[PDB]
């Protein structure tokens, strides 16, 4: 039931994004059709200011182009290169890798204690918001 | 004139879309620019395509780099 | 090439026999003792094993 | 099924605000119909979802730049081992060992806190 | 000495079962406040073209509603992105050992960067509450 | 047998539509040719949450073979509106101006049935079904 039903959690979330972005979409029109009006403005310019900055930020310049793609450019170069070296070597060592299954589990449980620890340690926290 | 021309990339005016589509036949770097301007792969790749294509002497090496640019838009 | 040849091919013989020589090393599935005997003749070690497994040697084994 | 229960709690909790700025937005709308006003809402969370987002960019060029220095690495990227699993192993069994002193660490000392208020 | 590690076995796994049955139906119902709260987000296509016929019988014109659009784009604009960069971290992460991706190194591999990455959590996450102990 | 009978035209109508209009010249008399093509009204309706409900079931609930097409364009569908969704919102939309988009991305992204069935889509040998599945998600995301 548990291996196959992540297929209804996966598929909630990406109902419950593409709703958000109706919702969104929503809440935006019923803020120009009944808000014009020609009122608008105030408070309104500093989301606006907010929103210029991120928006060119962005655009630009700078981002776009040369990061990603000298790191797509890139990329694939390193992968051309990366099969041959391969070739061969030499099988390998795969193999041996059973365990190294095992111990790691024993790492996992140890970490998860840790981490619900510290998230009691907190708690034990704000309650030190005394 | 001022080869200002980086700044232009900045600008977000809806004036400036058409202006750089019109004057896009030293326009290369206008091109250079264009390509760069849209953030849409789509819109860049087929600048960079006509830019190698193009009549303007532009060397075998940037007509691939546009082409290996091009194509990563792919 | 072998077979369809009505003729000696010595040569082709020998090449094959390097080529098996060649591929049962590289990879691990191929490997072991029914091969050294071998040095080319329709005395195939694939041919045998063909036979009685199956044809299926498995995907396409290409040289690193 | 642990693991299972975050998911939910996450489910949970989202569809829980999408209910709503759903809400803010149906019978707002609604009132309008019939005459009355909700409105800078959004203004809240249009800005409100900015400053989201905000960072959301940071985390994009942090996570960019860790691509080519990892990428960077690949380059340099290029050689056999059994002793480094252990290697590896021992120095997480130190690991784990320094950071349960943070925490015993914290924890002690929110312990301290606790007891200080009554 | 067998017979008892069953027991807390039959135990433990009905309270398995108590979980599941659990988190089941709550997918249901997670699931059905997802088909109301669409029907209904419109039936909020009334109340929202009627805003628009009643708005088009009027002067005319409609304004500063752009900005908003270029808001949900540019909001938009960078999920594209993130899809984008994920689009490139699975090929990286695809580009590194080969004739047999099913062994067990790289199952170690992973799950130990899982561990790590966890380990670092609890680090400083930890380190806060520890940093966070200094106002008190 | 009637249901499929009359939601496959209109599936394969929705469909055209979206094609109806090239949206890659924008990316890569304009005022009335934008106002006249028929993937405005298109969007507009989808953008309803009765509208895209209907799309979406059919993708919840997937498999005659008939059937089975009216479930690829189910799929090609949201997979055209998810790809040009900033198009019509920022593009289209200001230039013949009616509401705005956000119902549909809960309704998706959040729906979580349509995000693991969609998974569940890839493995299927139809390429058209499996090909755009996988396309979707990406979009999402």
């Amino acid at each position: 039931n548990q291996t196959t039903s992540v297929a209804k959690i996966a598929q909630y979330k990406r109902k419950l994004m593409d709703l958000s972005h109706r919702t969104l979409q929503v809440l935006i029109k019923q803020e120009i059709q009944r808000k014009s009006g020609y009122a608008i403005q105030a408070d309104e310019e500093q989301l606006r200011v907010q929103l210029d900055t991120i928006q060119g930020e962005l655009n630009a310049p700078t981002q776009f182009k040369g990061r990603l793609n000298e790191l797509m450019s890139q990329i694939r170069m390193q992968n051309h290169f990366g099969a041959v070296r391969s070739e061969e070597r030499y099988y390998i060592d795969a193999d041996l890798l059973r365990e190294i299954k095992q111990h790691l589990k024993q790492q996992q449980e140890g970490l998860s204690h840790l981490i619900s620890i510290i998230k009691d340690d907190l708690e034990d926290i704000k309650l030190v918001e005394h | 004139q001022v080869d200002l021309a980086d700044k232009l990339l900045q600008v977000a005016s809806p004036f400036l879309e058409p202006h750089l589509v019109r004057m896009a036949k030293r326009y290369m770097d206008l091109l250079w620019r264009y390509y760069e301007k849209n953030r849409s792969f789509s819109n860049a790749a087929r600048v960079l395509s006509r830019l190698a294509d193009m009549h303007t002497e532009i060397s075998l090496q940037q007509r691939l780099e546009y082409i290996a640019r091009a194509i990563l838009s792919a | 090439l072998f077979k369809s040849r009505d003729p000696k091919p010595l040569h082709l013989l020998d090449c094959i026999h390097v080529l098996l020589i060649r591929y049962v090393e590289n990879p691990s599935q191929v490997l072991n003792c029914e091969r050294r005997r071998f040095t080319n003749l329709c005395l195939d070690a694939v041919c045998g094993y063909l036979v009685e497994l199956q044809s299926m040697s498995s995907s396409v084994a290409v040289q690193a | 099924i642990q693991r299972n229960t975050l998911n939910i709690d996450k489910l949970k909790i989202e569809t829980a605000q999408e209910l709503k700025n759903a809400e803010i937005a149906l019978r707002t709308q609604k009132t309008p119909p019939g005459l009355q006003h909700e409105y800078a809402a959004p203004a809240d969370y249009f800005r409100i979802l900015v400053q989201q987002f905000e960072v959301q960019l940071q985390q994009y060029r942090q996570q960019i730049e860790e691509l080519e220095n990892h990428l960077a690495t690949q380059a340099n990227n290029s050689h056999i081992t059994p002793q480094d699993l252990s290697m590896a192993m021992q120095k997480i069994y130190q690991t784990f060992v320094a950071l349960a002193a943070q925490l015993q660490s914290i924890h002690e000392n929110v312990k301290v806190l606790k007891e200080q208020y009554l | 000495e067998n017979g008892e590690k069953i027991t807390s076995l039959h135990r433990e796994v009905e309270k398995v079962k108590l979980d599941q049955k659990r988190l089941d139906q709550e997918l249901d119902f997670i699931l059905s406040q997802q088909k109301e709260l669409e029907d209904l987000l419109s039936p909020l296509e009334e109340l929202v073209k009627e805003q628009s016929g009643t708005i088009y019988l009027q002067h005319a014109d409609e304004e500063r509603e752009k900005t908003y659009k270029l808001a949900e784009n540019i909001d938009a604009q960078l999920k594209r992105m993130a899809q984008d960069l994920k689009d490139i971290i699975e090929h990286l992460n695809t580009s590194g050992a080969p004739a047999d991706t099913s062994d067990p190194l790289q199952q170690i591999c992973k799950i130990l960067n899982a561990h790590m990455d966890s380990l670092q959590w609890i680090d400083q996450n930890s380190a806060l509450l520890q940093r966070k102990v200094e106002e008190v | 047998a009637e249901k499929w009978e009359v939601a496959e035209v209109v599936l394969e109508v929705f469909y055209k539509l979206l094609r109806d209009y090239e949206p890659q010249l924008e990316d890569f008399g304009e005022e009335i040719i934008a106002y006249k093509p028929p993937g405005f009204s298109l969007m507009y309706h989808l953008l309803n949450e009765p509208m895209l409900e209907l799309a979406l079931s059919l993708l919840e609930e997937g498999v005659k073979k008939h059937l089975e097409k009216a479930v690829q364009h189910c799929l090609a569908l949201l997979n055209l509106t998810l790809q040009k969704e900033n198009l019509f919102m920022d593009l289209l939309r200001e230039s013949q101006l009616v509401c705005p988009l956000e119902q549909l991305l809960q309704g998706i992204n959040p729906k979580a049935d349509n995000v693991v069935n969609i998974a569940r889509y890839l493995y299927h040998g139809n390429p058209e079904l499996a090909f755009e599945s996988a396309k979707i998600l990406c979009c999402i995301s």
